[PDB]
RNA sequence: GGAU
């Protein structure tokens, strides 16, 4: 390689060492609050008086900031520098850091936020060594003139080119820009991995999730043609839904619930995947408003498989865990409103496991069919059984009333199926 | 246009 | 060092250019090869040359 | 009487002077005129506004002709609002847009040279 | 839809649809609200046509006022997109306008179509 | 390092393929179509004229097909050889439709109706049995000549009996219904205004039991339903939403000319109806004021050519004016393919299609005489 | 699936490669318990898939072998993202190889007067450029068509190095066949010409003037057709053969050119004043 | 090339079997030599083909593209037994003599079978 | 009754649903601000449905 | 799909 490029790489290492005067100022230029001329003026002191006072304020909005004032706003970190610290003392740091912007994350139109950060910028210089956790963090405010502010002062990571345009713009970067960072794939693992730190971390809010959900499902549709990559996001993307839903945090579970539908819509896949869905939908379905959601992404997906065993039962483990979270009635109810999203696949599936495990329910199985017009075919399904059921199962009431119901609507098909079997 | 005197096209 | 045959051939891994070549063709195919160093060891038939 | 005229005057009714000017000396006419000073317009930026003036004015011709013409209009001004949506729409995809080329992820073609590393002996064990 | 009137028979609309059709062609129509409002004022209009399940109907109403003070003839079709369809676009039109042209090749039926229009108004 | 919140991180794990596939699924997918060409069928013997009309033999290997050079070129499709059986020039007869026929009872009886710009229509009872049909009894007014026709099924319920059905376009607005093999004027049929298209549909009653009504549309848009089982008497009028200018009509989901059935109990109905028009805009509706379920706007002339897949799944539009204008749409998603037709596909000026009864072949007819043939690897 | 090759990564990653005889390797990476990437099809299932993948000792890059006559390197990147490069792993790209072709060669013929290659064609549909030196430099000849799957297997191949880098100077005959196809050996790709028989004939006999101007095609039906390598365009038809010809060559003159068929004649001519000079049979 | 994909005599020369392709289906019919019989064989998949031709001493044996074996019936018109091997590879040839029938597959795998007994009997490979 | 009559019957029981296109939910960002994520979520499947 |  060349002498260049190898030296190049030197300059990206000692980029903040602050080595002439040249240097300084570009360096303590840098500033999130005030402009170059007056930030060039300004000693690390009187950064670190607004920055106390900001983080107090901080403080009473949120007891966890309190505890940065002991590590990172402390007066000796005055005299603390990043260049003169040796390799194990730097990761600390940057654990430090990396905690502090978590706790930013939900609070940055807060106008002491700012001076807060303008510090640890000052005099840790996290825009040049920690630039892609600020990032990563602020994506989301991305209208907000915070984030102008950022890209006049910041070098981009490789991975954010995109926003080299809107960097020193007066225009803020478009909605379309942003799908475009998305659609890269290495991109996602990243937004990925730093996804995962706030659902362990409990940090995450409804914001970022807005935004983080309105990404994904634009990222969805932008790939909408081409197959091949639409497979190559079912790693990644599930993956993430499988995070969020394992969180206890409602709008965590319900964003995913978002991701999910519009993937089955946009891609067939294997039941067995719809099948594992479920059971972690119904695993941690504990909100009010996620067993609403639940319900709504539980029979879109259903209405998405279009093969052998479309409306098959349900395996014996998903049915019970269904029940428990969804009672007879409350399936009832949802049959009982009339702006029902279509649900057949689902009830069909449904009805068969109930005869096929339960034989209390059977009287519900005819209000259920009264409630929802089903298919053609899905009707001859539940005959099939249901014969099978007359000659194992002992003749009740509901049993013949089921056939009784049937007798009244399409006898003709009754005879068929009675015809094929027996 | 298509301008063959103007074919009959469908503008859309 | 691929099995070419009844002969062997030795590849540079930095830029997969020949270096050697066995000196004859061995009576039998070659079921398996082990390289150690400089020396490679070839079996054929009940013969590991 | 402004309900009666067409859309096209609405947009370029506060610009006759530029206008027949304009025509008469073979140069470009106005294309904001008096509605120059509404809030969508002012939301739009460069070429986008003359985009939105076209279309807030059409609008305007829908809205208003709604009004002069009504026998039993409602007091709620619900086409309106239904019209500002659309154009809101229209502003959004049309600033949604970037003249400016993106760049791309740049992926150099770099070069490995491979590195000696030390390897366990297996005559110790023997 | 009671507002406009007098709306065109399934037979009338036979002939004028064909008439727009063929104006179409002959680049002798004009398609749009605000264009039929040109011609008005600009007075080359032949006749006015408008659709009648244009919702709301409102959009359209003032050209019959155009149309009477400058004694143009116009009628009401019941579908705007059949409308649009005859004018040879792909969108729903809910006005069009014929131009006058004495020297057309489809002049007399455009007349004889005014002269029915003239008998329905 | 050494029901259950982490089923779906395991079941990722398991597999890198996550598209489903669609071997097992029967439904095709709704963009993406899997086509590959075969040789063409009359490469064995090439016709000197336009394909004018083809016709795939309801059981049999056999495509048949017609045009101005006067023949019956009838072909063996295998999709390798595509030789050619027999061939019956018929002086004087400019083909312009033909057909293959088959008894609905009688599965023996095989039979083929070719007709044009003439005062007769022959038949080809299957040296050759070749008759013509040329008496009218009393209507010849009403009728100008045979160039458009189809054949139907018609059950007499008061005799359980069922035979075929010649259906003719008359000068206005006039249809004329003839017996099969008597060539007997059974009914006819009329509607307003010039009569431009109309198909067949077969709605079962019961067991052996089955009704087949006659659609009629104008060229503005009303539509006409005509109970051929009750004299040919008006059961239903409506109309075409957005409908001018009406050039084709069609129906699919079950049985048809196109789609035809082996014995009584495979009488099906079809569950759409398309509607064609000089424009190029196609009204799809579903069977089962009607409201168009899509307006189809891709091709930009006159609709030449409108047929349904056996299984109702594709439709299959084309249009003669200008050069490969054919497109596939899917069913019930109504969006058009994209990866085919191309740029490089062979179609030309497109005048004839024909759907094989089974299999997933396509035959495409040209003005030039070629019948290019390709395979749905879905069916 | 099977496994066919197993292999870890010893450059301080704890990665493993899994080989399967699909064809496909799969990289795991064992502290993160994640799948990082699956190459497709390296090489073919038909003849084994991935029969051997190592990682080499401490470098990032792996070899793969197969039973198609194969052998490929992949290495894997650095990471583009500065921090959390384990998660950011770059999928790994493809660096060299060596190959030819996976089926016996059904034909060969020498590239060069200095005998530096060798040009082969076989059974795969595939015509190769082999160098005969220590480099050991393998190619396969592109046949992205010029505008103005495989094509089948080679039966006949001509070749020719008087106006070599001026237009195309290989000529060969694919079975089953009724036109010839012309390959440019300095581009390493398909020429922009095919010569087609005219008599309904597939092509058995191929063959180039010393000149490098003119080619010889040789029918089934036993018409010799001649065209022009740079311009393609067929000049003279001789038709004295009834049967297939089987052999058809110019002299190095320009002068006397000779052709043989099944029929057991041998046909000699004057291709500069196309005149039959004589016609001799042979018994068999 | 011919419509005929494959065809083949009976021992005695006096009846030809042959398989031909209607639409995408393959079909396997018989004619009488010396002198019209209308039944064909239909293989209801269009993917599966015949690869081999065997008659017996009056039933042929078919191998097919699947990996299993097939008896038929002339008479009867339809398979009467169909012997499977453990590989789905298609079958290369088949041979026979008397109950002896003998197959080999796409891997170069030999197998034996009765008819008799309706059983494979044994399946090697030789390098 | 024969198992490609069931096949056309499943096939007949079929539904259409609206798929998603290129510009489908760019609105979204429009209306993101201030909104209930529960809203955001039927609005999605209003768009979808 | 094609040029580039």
């Amino acid at each position: 390689s060349s002498l260049s490029d190898q030296l190049a790489q030197v300059a990206s290492n000692n980029a903040t060492v602050a080595l002439d005067r040249k240097r300084r100022q570009k360096l303590h230029s840098a500033s999130l609050i005030y402009n170059s001329k007056t930030a060039a003026t300004q000693d690390y002191d009187f950064i670190f008086e607004n920055a106390s006072k900001a983080l107090e304020e901080l403080s009473q909005i949120e007891p966890k900031f309190a505890i940065f004032s002991r590590t990172l706003f402390s007066e000796s970190s005055i005299s603390l520098d990043r260049n003169v610290q040796t390799k194990e003392e730097i990761k600390d740091l940057d654990n430090a850091i990396n905690a502090y912007l978590l706790l930013a994350s939900s609070k940055w139109y807060l106008a002491p936020t700012l001076h807060a950060t303008e510090w640890l910028v000052r005099r840790f210089q996290i825009h040049v060594k920690n630039t892609e956790m600020l990032l990563l963090s602020t994506l989301n405010y991305y209208q907000t003139p915070v984030f102008k502010r950022i890209l006049s002062i910041i070098k981009l990571p490789p991975l954010f080119n995109c926003l080299s345009n809107f960097v020193r713009s007066e225009k803020p970067p478009t909605a379309l820009t942003m799908i475009k960072l998305f659609n890269d794939m290495d991109f996602l693992k990243l937004y990925t991995s730093y996804l995962d730190q706030c659902i362990k971390h409990n940090a995450t809010y409804t914001n970022q999730l807005l935004f983080t959900t309105c990404c994904f499902i634009n990222v969805v549709a932008f790939n909408s043609n081409n197959d091949e990559k639409l497979n190559q996001l079912v790693p990644i993307l599930l993956e993430i839904s499988a995070k969020l839903l394992a969180s206890k945090s409602k709008d965590c579970q319900i964003a995913a619930h978002t991701i999910l539908v519009v993937f089955a819509t946009a891609l067939p896949l294997k039941k067995t995947i719809i099948l594992a869905a479920m059971e972690t939908i119904l695993s941690n379905l504990d909100a009010k408003e996620a067993k609403h959601s639940a319900l709504l992404t539980i029979c879109k997906l259903f209405q998405t498989l279009k093969g052998q065993g479309n409306v098959d039962q349900l395996p014996s483990k998903i049915f019970k865990l269904f029940d428990s979270k969804f009672d007879t009635v409350s399936i009832l109810t949802f049959l009982d409103k009339e702006d029902k999203p279509v649900c057949d696949k689902f009830i069909t599936s449904y009805t068969r496991s109930i005869a096929r495990y339960d034989r209390s329910k059977l009287n519900i199985i005819l209000s259920l069919l009264k409630k929802i017009r089903l298919e053609r075919y899905e009707v001859r399904l539940i005959i099939t059984d249901l014969i099978y059921l007359s000659e194992i199962l002992e003749d009740k009431s509901q049993l013949v009333e089921l056939f009784e119901y049937f007798i009244s609507i399409n006898e003709d098909l009754v005879l068929k199926c009675l015809k094929s079997l027996g | 246009g298509s301008k063959k005197k103007w074919k009959k096209q469908r503008k859309r | 060092v691929t099995c070419v045959g009844k002969t062997f051939q030795i590849y540079d891994a930095n830029t997969l250019h020949l270096l050697f070549v066995s000196e004859k063709e061995t009576p039998s195919s070659i079921v398996a090869l082990s390289a150690h160093f400089h020396y490679v060891y070839a079996a054929y038939e009940n013969k590991v040359g | 009487s402004l309900a009666k005229s067409p859309a096209s005057t609405i947009q370029i009714l506060g610009a006759e002077k530029a206008l027949f000017r304009a025509l008469k000396t073979k140069h470009d006419t106005p294309k904001y005129g008096l509605l120059y000073h509404a809030s969508l317009v002012g939301q739009a930026t460069g070429k986008n506004k003359g985009k939105i003036a076209r279309v807030l004015a059409a609008k305007a011709a829908v809205s208003l002709r709604y009004d002069a013409l009504a026998e039993d209009r409602d007091d709620s001004g619900d086409i309106g609002l239904e019209s500002r949506a659309k154009v809101e729409n229209r502003l959004s995809q049309l600033e949604g847009r970037d003249l400016r080329t993106t760049p791309k992820v740049v992926r150099e073609a770099k070069k490995v040279e491979m590195t000696e590393a030390r390897a366990y002996n297996a005559d110790a064990d023997t | 839809n009671p507002k406009a009137f007098p709306l065109a028979d399934a037979a009338l609309t036979q002939q004028i649809l064909d008439v727009v059709q063929q104006a179409a062609n002959l680049r002798q129509l004009k398609k749009g609200a605000n264009e039929a409002t040109k011609t008005l004022n600009r007075g080359i209009s032949e006749f006015i046509i408008m659709a009648a399940d244009c919702e709301p109907i409102e959009i359209l109403l003032h050209l019959p006022l155009l149309c009477e003070d400058k004694n143009v003839p116009y009628v009401f079709v019941p579908s705007r997109v059949a409308l649009g369809r005859a004018c040879g676009v792909s969108r729903p039109v809910i006005a069009a306008s014929i131009t006058t042209n004495d020297a057309s090749a489809i002049k007399t039926q455009i007349y004889a179509v005014k002269d029915k229009i003239e008998t329905l108004l | 390092d050494e029901g259950d919140i982490n089923a779906l991180t395991k079941i990722l794990s398991t597999t890198y393929n996550y598209k489903d596939t669609l071997s097992n699924s029967k439904l095709l997918p709704p963009k993406k179509l899997d086509i590959v060409r075969l040789k063409d069928a009359n490469a064995s013997h090439p016709s000197h004229s336009a394909i004018q009309s083809l016709s795939f033999h309801p059981s049999k290997p056999l495509l048949l097909t017609g045009g101005y050079d006067k023949t019956l070129r009838i072909y063996h499709i295998d999709g390798k050889t595509n030789h050619l059986v027999t061939s019956l020039h018929l002086v004087g007869s400019p083909i312009q439709t033909c057909t293959f026929y088959t008894s609905l009872s009688n599965q023996n009886q095989q039979n083929i109706f070719t007709a044009g710009r003439r005062r007769y229509m022959h038949s080809w009872d299957l040296t050759a049995k070749i008759e013509k049909f040329s008496r009218l009894y009393g209507h010849e007014s009403t009728q100008r000549s045979f160039e458009n026709f189809k054949v139907a099924h018609l059950q007499n319920s008061q005799t359980n009996s069922v035979h075929g059905i010649v259906l003719l376009q008359g000068n206005n607005g006039w249809i004329n219904i003839l017996h099969s093999t008597s060539g007997l004027w059974l009914m006819g049929c009329k509607i307003e205004g010039v009569i431009t298209d109309f198909c067949i549909d077969y709605q079962p009653i019961s067991r052996g039991k089955f009704r087949t009504i006659l659609i009629a549309v104008n060229a503005y848009g009303e539509v006409w339903e005509f109970d051929l089982n009750k004299n040919g008497h008006v059961i239903r009028r409506w109309k075409d939403q957005g409908g001018v200018g009406i050039t084709k009509i069609q129906v699919g989901g079950g049985t048809t000319t196109t789609c035809p059935a082996l014995q009584i109990s495979k009488i099906k109905q079809n569950r759409w109806l398309a509607v064609g028009s000089e424009s190029g805009f196609v009204n799809l509706y579903d069977r089962n004021t009607p409201t168009p379920v899509a307006a189809l706007d891709q091709l930009t002339t006159t609709i030449s050519n409108l047929q349904f897949s056996p299984d109702g799944q594709i439709l299959c539009m084309a249009s003669r004016a200008v050069k490969d204008a054919l497109r596939l749409v899917h069913l019930p998603s109504c969006s058009v393919f994209s990866n085919w037709p191309t740029s490089g596909t062979p179609l030309g000026k497109v005048t004839s299609v024909a759907f094989s009864p089974s299999g997933g072949l396509l035959a495409v007819g040209n003005e030039q005489g070629k019948v290019r043939l390709w395979k749905l690897n879905h069916y | 699936s099977r496994i066919s090759s197993l292999s870890f990564r010893t450059d301080g990653s704890s990665h493993l490669s899994v080989g399967t005889s699909s064809g496909d390797l799969i990289f795991y990476d064992l502290d993160r318990r994640s799948r990082i990437h699956v190459l497709k099809n390296i090489h073919r299932e038909s003849y084994g898939g991935v029969t051997q993948a190592t990682f080499l000792n401490g470098q990032p890059i792996i070899v793969t072998s197969g039973g198609d006559n194969s052998l490929k390197e992949y290495v894997f990147d650095p990471s583009l993202s500065q921090g959390s490069g384990d998660v950011v792993v770059q999928p790994p790209r493809y660096l060299r190889s060596r190959g030819g072709h996976s089926q016996p060669p059904s034909y060969i013929a020498f590239a060069d007067s200095q005998s530096h290659f060798m040009l082969s064609a076989s059974k795969d549909r595939s015509l190769w450029s082999f160098s005969l030196r220590k480099d050991a430099q393998s190619q396969e000849m592109s046949q992205r068509l010029h505008k103005k799957s495989k094509f089948p297997e080679i039966v006949a191949l001509a070749i020719e190095n008087a106006r070599i880098g001026e237009w195309e100077n290989i000529i060969t005959a694919h079975k089953d066949e009724k036109f010839a196809r012309t390959w440019d050996m300095r581009n390493k790709r398909v020429g922009r010409w095919t010569f087609d028989t005219t008599d309904d004939g597939f092509v058995k006999s191929v063959a180039m003037s010393q000149c490098g101007n003119f080619g010889f095609i040789g029918s089934s039906n036993g018409s010799i057709t001649i065209y022009n390598m740079q311009s393609g365009i067929l000049r003279k038809k001789y038709k004295l053969h009834k049967r297939a010809v089987t052999g058809i060559s110019l002299d190095g003159m320009n002068r006397k050119m000779v052709s043989c068929g099944l029929d057991g004649i041998v046909g000699f001519y004057d291709f500069n004043k196309s005149t039959l000079l004589g016609k001799l049979k042979l018994d068999a | 090339d011919s419509p005929v994909l494959q065809s083949a005599y009976d021992p005695s020369g006096q009846y030809l079997c042959y398989v031909t392709v209607a639409l995408d289906k393959q079909r396997v019919g018989v004619q009488p030599t010396q002198r019209w019989n209308e039944n064909f064989l239909y293989l209801e998949d269009s993917k599966l083909k015949v690869t081999c031709l065997k008659w017996v001493n009056v039933a042929i044996i078919l191998g097919m593209n699947n990996g299993e074996i097939w008896l038929y019936s002339v008479l009867a018109n339809e398979v009467t037994y169909k012997f499977t091997t453990g590989n789905s590879y298609e079958i290369k040839d088949i041979d026979l003599m008397g109950n002896q029938l003998w197959c080999i597959d796409s891997s170069d795998a030999f197998y034996q079978f009765d008819l008799l007994q309706f059983k494979l009997l044994q399946h090697f490979r030789i390098n | 009754e024969d198992e490609e009559d069931i096949a056309l019957e499943f096939i007949n029981g079929e539904k259409k649903d609206k798929l998603v296109n290129m510009n489908s939910f760019t609105s979204m960002f429009d209306n993101i601000q201030n909104v209930q994520m529960d809203t955001f979520f039927d609005r999605v499947m209003k768009v979808l449905t």
